[PDB]
């Protein structure tokens, strides 16, 4: 009796979850699909603690593939699968349900009732690729998602879920693969699709603020930090004092302070040793942050190459390759004069900005508010003779 | 038609992909009984909230003939 026999999948199980077990009971009785997709959902949710729960999904709820959401169906799978470290048994059930979709689809039309069964799919395919990150085999990790990402990007209308597992899993391979840039993006809109029935520690949201700020740190083209200092994980590992020289580092380079952050570099750069390679980069991106800053609080927008040469401690002949390189990132737009060294500077990339830098931008705007105070009120005198 | 949308949308979709079916529109100046029913339908073909807003094709008014 699968009825009895559950009970012995009772046997094992804290008792405290038992009350589901009743529910299901009456419910494998009275087979209100959506009923039961509540109980066990959630009861498999708990049971997390439970390895039972395989073949409890291995058991009825294997026969139950017809009825309810796929992404309550596939949550199953995932919660299950999780702590298994037997990779291709996670293979293994995923492409086996598959299979199963394959069917499903193969009778059932859109409005038939097959038509999200596509979503369920995707999903699976999310997980897969996650396994095989897990089973390095690091190649078809990467083909798998994308072709996923083409399947996605097409369709407008999607589940949230679908979209975190994606970009979860994104954000792991360029973890691995160490492309700085992509894992920022990535992650950032990982952590903006990120819902509250996806529940993550607080260890592991530190974690990830931690490794973003890495890479945005590395990153070759991230010149805009204001979006995660402004960011609502960074909230999680600002206290502790152990990072708290991290946040020094971003605040003192959006501030663009040469010597204050060269000063910081001194002590971590022995400690971190992902900071001891790429030093370089961090000089680049200084000098860089520093130029930009020096212009964008210049009343009138040129430069000598001297100016910078002293505002960025940069000898003057790489003064032009710090400019074109600024230019080519996207970050200034304009020309280099050199017959008389100037560098014009159309226009400065906007920028989210801190306190501080707003202060100055107050100031210029009470100038170019008294220049017009005088202007129009020395120009009735001049002119009396004509108003109307 | 239905058909006739799911056989449009893809087709810009190999274009922009980026732009994405959200609502529809009629041009008539004020609103219709099965507006409201029919905005139930396109919730078939998009996600959040299918945007409704009518363009004022006659223009004899003042500006802004949209209103959303």
């Amino acid at each position: 009796e699968i009825d009895t026999i559950l009970s012995t999948l009772r046997m094992e199980a804290d008792p405290s979850l038992h009350p589901l077990f009743e529910q299901f009971e009456k419910f494998y009785e009275e087979k209100l699909w959506f009923q039961l997709s509540e109980s066990l959902t959630k009861f498999f949710d708990d049971a997390k603690s439970t390895p039972l729960r395989l073949r409890l999904y291995d058991n009825f709820v294997s026969k139950f593939y017809d009825k309810i959401n796929q992404l309550s169906v596939v949550k199953y799978l995932l919660a299950s699968l999780k702590d298994s470290k037997d990779f291709d048994e996670s293979l293994k059930y995923l492409d086996d349900l598959k299979a199963q979709f394959q069917e499903l689809d193969s009778k059932k039309q859109r409005n038939n009732g097959s038509k999200d069964h596509g979503d369920g799919i995707l999903l699976i395919d999310s997980e897969i690729a996650r396994t095989y990150l897990l089973k390095n085999d690091l190649v078809k990790a990467r083909d798998l998602l994308d072709d996923l990402e083409k399947t996605l990007d097409k369709k407008d209308s999607i589940p949230l879920r679908i979209t975190n597992s994606f970009y979860s899993t994104n954000s792991q391979y360029f973890k691995f693969k160490n492309d700085f840039n992509s894992f920022y993006y990535t992650s950032l809109l990982y952590l903006s699709t990120l819902e509250p029935s996806t529940s993550i520690t607080l260890a592991e949201r530190q974690q990830l603020a931690y490794d973003l700020s890495i890479s945005a740190l590395l990153g070759d083209k991230i010149y805009n930090f204001g979006e995660l200092l402004h960011h609502p994980i960074m909230e999680t590992i600002v206290n502790d004092s152990n990072y708290d020289w991290l946040f020094q580092l971003l605040n003192a380079l959006t501030v663009g302070d040469f010597d204050k952050f060269d000063s910081l570099i001194k002590v971590q750069i022995s400690k971190i040793p992902i900071l001891a390679q790429h030093e370089s980069f961090l000089r680049q991106k200084i000098c860089l942050m520093t130029l930009i800053e020096t212009v964008f609080v210049k009343n009138i927008r040129m430069l000598s190459f001297e100016d910078i040469s002293k505002a960025t401690h940069l000898p003057k002949d790489n003064v032009e390759h710090l400019v074109m390189r600024a230019i080519s990132l996207g970050l200034l737009k304009g020309s280099i004069d050199q017959v008389n060294e100037l560098v014009t500077i159309s226009w400065v990339q906007p920028r989210i900005i801190s306190g501080d830098q707003i202060t100055k931008m107050k100031d210029r705007l009470v100038e170019w508010n008294d220049q017009v105070e005088k202007l129009g009120k020395k120009m009735e005198a001049r002119g009396q003779s004509i108003w109307v | 038609d239905h058909n006739y949308i799911e056989n449009m949308n893809e087709m810009c979709k190999k274009i922009n992909a980026k732009e994405k079916l959200i609502g529809w529109y009629h041009s008539g100046p004020k609103l219709r009984a099965s507006d409201l029913k029919i905005n139930e339908l396109f919730k078939k073909y998009t996600q959040n909230n299918p945007l409704l807003l009518i363009v004022d094709v006659k223009q004899q008014g003042v500006g802004l003939p949209t209103d959303a």
